């Protein structure tokens, strides 16, 4: 039992609103109003099957009106990126399962 | 004549006010505003590394 009957099939199952940061170049209060807004934000918009573009839509619009006017945000399954970032100003998040969020201020 | 017109002008009958207004000095300042640095940042996220 505990992890050892535990399987990916399992865990992705057991858990979907879970949630793991990986990177946080940003300050830590910012990154608590931010977090709350993804979560929910694609939760809502997640629908029958997950519109990745759907998603970042609520996000995009979300975090202009937010903090600031030209404001980028991704997710995806899987990538690579190099992203040139003002100071303070990214973080990246992976969701529970098979979703990683850059979110980002340029 | 041109004594009477003179004796004319008094102290009483011509008073002479001095006035001016207060004026500030010019001051010649400069102001450079450089913007935050903005640093390139790579990251990869394969299935592994997020579930790792």
């Amino acid at each position: 039992k505990a992890v050892t009957d535990m399987d990916i099939n399992e865990l992705r199952k057991l858990m979907i609103g879970k949630a793991i940061i990986n990177s946080s170049d940003m300050q830590g209060d910012l990154l608590q109003e931010a977090q709350d807004v993804i979560q929910s934000g694609i939760e809502n918009n997640s629908a029958p099957v997950l519109n990745i573009e759907a998603a970042c839509k609520y996000i995009k619009e979300n975090l202009d009106k937010k903090f600031g006017p030209t404001w980028q945000c991704i997710i995806g399954e899987g990538y690579a990126y190099d992203v040139t970032v003002q100071n303070n100003t990214l973080l990246f998040m992976f969701y529970n399962g098979n979703l990683a969020v850059l979110i980002f201020k340029s | 004549e041109e004594a009477i017109k003179q004796t004319l002008r008094n102290k009483f009958n011509y008073n002479t006010r001095e006035c001016q207004t207060i004026n500030p000095s010019i001051r010649e300042r400069g102001v450079s505003t450089e913007p935050p640095p903005s640093d390139t940042i790579c990251g990869n996220i394969t299935q592994w590394e997020i579930f790792d």
